[PDB]
């Protein structure tokens, strides 16, 4: 357990593990804005 | 950090034994306060006089039936529990009643005492069925506070009581019926503040006012040890 | 229809219900009452169910 | 588990306490849910639809 | 004269308020009305908030 | 308004006596008022009010450059002092010199100097560009603001209410249990345990 | 925060972008209420920078619903912070976990 | 007419804050009379002293932050709201609280007088977070019961106040839980005899006995209208 962890540990009831962490929420937005916006050799998207 | 106190407005007569009294305004909250303090103390603590035993020749229980009576003995201890009593000097006076004939057999027919006295003479306690159908009994009047059930009477006593102490609901408070409710006030600007509506009905031996000027009295005489 | 719109919902319908539903051996059950009166009475002085 | 840490912290395990009037003194009959819930204060503000 | 005494809301306005809204009913009215007891007339009590 | 409309006909018009139109706090809005900001058009000479706006916007920012710089210059000169006392035995004759004899002294030529010669240009590139982040954001905040087509200014106003719950606000748990408060209840008047606590 | 909740608090506080999470781990070298300063562990820090991070905080913003958002901050002074540590907490997150 | 009458026998100071009364004898049924009116009166109307207004030098609003402090100044006035004082002399006092350096700012460090007394001075205000960081207060202490907003507060004053002087809420009751009890009490030759344990849990800034003494004093004088004219 980290440092900031330690400070308020909220027991949990779960019984089955998370072998899968929760990925970043706001993914779709920014990895479609950065498709369009960003340079491409081959594969093109976007302004390109 | 001074208070509201109440100035009354109403005393509503609604019979002789019948008084809606009306208090605005109270600080918010102290109308549940009295209306409550009030009703506690009228229900279970107000003393008085009150038809606590009765001792009818020929009868040993409440449901064996005597003859010559067209309602039932329940209904006699009923109409005998009913019945309101005031003794001024002592606190046990037994009352005979003894009657016959057509005519049903009302309050005054009582063989009275100097110090009892009956509110209501026109109570009448049973009708008579035969002109040779003959009543006698043995009333007993205690003094007591609040309500004293038959229940908890023989709960209390335990010897072989002799054949026809027929335990009757000892109601030994005035007041029959004190209900209160809590509405709103208003000095000219603030709505918090509160107006308690007491109705209040009793039998005879006292007046409305008058039980709840005494119980008053008797919270005022319970508080008057720790007060500044 | 005829039938009135006022009908009580669920709050005095669960109070009406719980106050007139009976039980078997609940407090100061076979007494003798003088009346609706005394019967308040005894209820709000806790001698009675 | 709701039972067993209900029974840990001395409360009852029915998760129902006996309450009071706070106004006439007297004992609600039967026992009353008590416990804390997460509520949420909504943006339809009566100040704001008044 | 009245339009800055309202505009400052002084007393003897509310009481001359509760005394123009006594038996002087308004009508209260939810959407959709569907049927008409939709709209109904209630003689108005004056409350805070 | 038709109240004097009439009086504005058959009196005259008087071509005078102006409108008041001004900015109010609309009814039932209480709150205290805690930013205000004029945009003003380019071109025009401001007001007093506007000015002292913009020399407290000036002082602020200068203020806030200066700060995050000396934390930087302090952040960098603990790194200097660190990477110098990590290559040689050197520590009062430091502490004693000031912190502008910090990047030139030391010894010959080790990794422990190159990390000293590049956080010394570190330190010049920083302050370079410091003092033109504050001459941009000074030719940023001193130049006008090309608003709408007839607008002379702009005041924005800012006002900040605290809300307290009453009677009409809808409160709601995280079930669809929602509802409408109809009461605040005294505390004497809340149902409560056995060891007084009310509900 | 809430008693009973379920462990996405944490993760909806930090991926709203509403907190302000650190962006690398040291110690934390002055906390106001709008700007915490925090020194870079070395390991973490690269060798051309001064192993500074400044973190300055919004407070009293108006939002779309013309609502509060100000950010209040968490740590304390001289507290260790790893990277991805929440220091300031948002309009209606509390130690990182959102409570609503 | 043969009532007896209850005594203060005897108080269970727990804490500085936690007590328990005992009222000795009570008769059959006066108990739960007693003890509601004694909760519903102390839990609503009793006399104490709350913090009324705060004015920080060098802050406008409660909406800004001061140069140092970790806390933010709606958050210093809600740590003030819970002060808890009590003051012997008069209705009315102004207290100074002045600090600088590293370290947090508690109610001690407050320039107390002769007649305030701070019954908690480990209750913590505010943070300091620099050597050259200082602040500078003036918390005006009033006297009241209830609970005063500030809205109300303004709608009820007809004086005139400058910018920068903030306001707080008053919550000027010092009683926060009260819990009675009816046992039976042990009389030589009485059975229907009852105590009343009255379980008080103030924030220190009242007397048991006077606030039962002042909550008596109360119900009598309510009481009055109702024994004099029917």
């Amino acid at each position: 357990y980290s440092y900031t962890e330690k400070k308020r540990i909220r027991k949990d009831f779960g019984k089955r593990p998370q072998v899968l962490d929760v990925p970043y929420l706001l993914s779709i937005q920014l990895d479609s804005f950065q498709k369009f916006i960003e340079q491409d050799p081959e594969g093109q998207y976007g302004l390109e | 950090t001074e208070f509201l106190k109440p100035r009354l407005v109403d005393i509503e007569q609604v019979s002789s034994t019948h008084a809606k009294v009306t208090l605005e305004p109270l600080e918010r909250g102290f109308g549940h306060t009295l209306g409550n303090a009030l009703r506690r103390i009228l229900l279970s603590s107000m003393p008085g006089c009150a038809v606590t035993e009765v001792e009818i020749d020929g009868v040993l229980h409440e449901y064996s039936t005597k003859e010559g009576v067209q309602e039932d003995i329940l209904e006699i201890l009923l109409n005998l529990k009913g019945l309101a009593v005031r003794v001024q000097g002592k606190d046990e006076v037994i009352l005979t009643l003894n009657k016959s004939g057509i005519g049903p057999v009302t309050a005054a027919d009582i063989t009275h005492d100097g110090d009892v006295e009956i509110v209501k003479p026109q109570h009448v306690i049973c009708h008579l069925t035969d002109e040779n159908a003959s009543i006698s009994m043995r009333i007993k009047v205690q003094r007591g506070r609040g309500y004293v059930p038959a229940s908890t009477r023989i709960h209390s006593e335990e010897d072989e009581r002799p054949i026809g102490r027929l335990l009757v609901d000892a109601c030994y408070s005035p007041v029959e019926r004190i209900a209160y409710n809590v509405e709103a006030a208003r000095v000219e600007q603030r709505t918090d503040l509160d107006k308690l509506v007491i109705e209040m009905e009793t039998n005879g031996t006292i007046d409305p006012e008058e039980a709840i000027r005494r119980a008053a009295t008797i919270l005022a005489e319970q508080l008057e040890a720790f007060v500044d | 229809n005829g039938e009135p719109i006022i009908v009580p919902s669920q709050d005095v319908v669960l109070g009406l219900y719980y106050m007139t539903r009976d039980c078997v051996n609940a407090k100061g059950e076979g007494m003798v009452l003088t009346g609706p009166k005394e019967a308040e009475r005894l209820y709000r002085s806790g001698l009675a169910s | 588990e709701i039972k067993e840490l209900l029974k840990l912290g001395d409360l009852p395990t029915s998760g129902q306490i006996r309450l009071y009037d706070g106004r006439t003194g007297e004992q609600f009959e039967r026992p009353v849910t008590v416990g804390y819930m997460y509520m949420l204060k909504l943006n339809h503000l009566v100040d704001d639809k008044m | 004269a009245a339009k800055k005494m309202v505009e400052r809301e002084e007393a003897v306005v509310w009481d001359i308020l509760d005394e123009v809204i006594r038996e002087h009913p308004v009508l209260l009215n939810r959407a959709p009305t569907l049927h008409r007891l939709g709209i109904q007339a209630f003689e108005p009590v004056l409350i805070e908030g | 308004t038709p109240e004097e409309k009439l009086l504005r006909a058959i009196f005259g018009e008087k071509a005078s006596d102006v409108k008041d139109s001004s900015l109010r706090v609309p009814n039932g809005v209480s709150g205290t008022v805690i930013d205000v900001q004029v945009f003003t058009r380019d071109g025009v000479e401001k007001d007093k009010r506007a000015l002292e706006i913009e020399e407290m916007q000036l002082k602020q920012a200068k203020k806030d450059l200066s700060e995050e710089l000396q934390i930087l210059e302090a952040g960098l000169f603990s790194r200097i002092r660190a990477v110098l006392v990590a290559g040689g035995v050197e520590a009062e004759k430091l502490d004693k010199l000031p912190r502008d004899r910090w990047l030139e002294l030391g010894l010959t030529d080790e990794e422990k100097q190159n990390q000293l010669e590049q956080l010394a240009e570190q330190y010049d590139e920083l302050k370079h560009e410091f003092e033109k982040k504050l001459e941009a954001k000074r030719r940023k905040i001193t130049q006008g603001d090309d608003l709408a087509p007839g607008v002379l200014k702009i005041v924005k106003v800012y006002l900040a209410v605290k809300r307290r719950i009453q009677p009409g606000d809808k409160m709601a748990g995280r079930h669809g249990n929602k509802g409408v408060i109809s009461k605040i209840n005294p505390i004497e008047d809340m149902p409560y345990d056995e060891n007084g606590t009310p509900v | 925060k809430p008693l009973v909740g379920t462990g996405m608090e944490r993760a909806v506080a930090v991926d709203s972008g509403v907190t302000a999470v650190a962006k690398r781990g040291g110690v934390v070298q002055y906390v106001d209420a709008s700007r915490i300063v925090i020194k870079v562990n070395e390991d973490e820090m690269y060798p051309g920078e001064a192993g500074i991070d400044i973190y300055n905080l919004t407070k009293y913003t108006r939002s779309n619903q013309n609502t509060c958002i100000n950010q209040m901050p968490c740590v304390s002074l001289g507290e260790p912070v790893e990277r991805g540590d929440v220091l300031a907490d948002g309009p209606s997150t509390d130690l990182g976990e959102l409570a609503l």
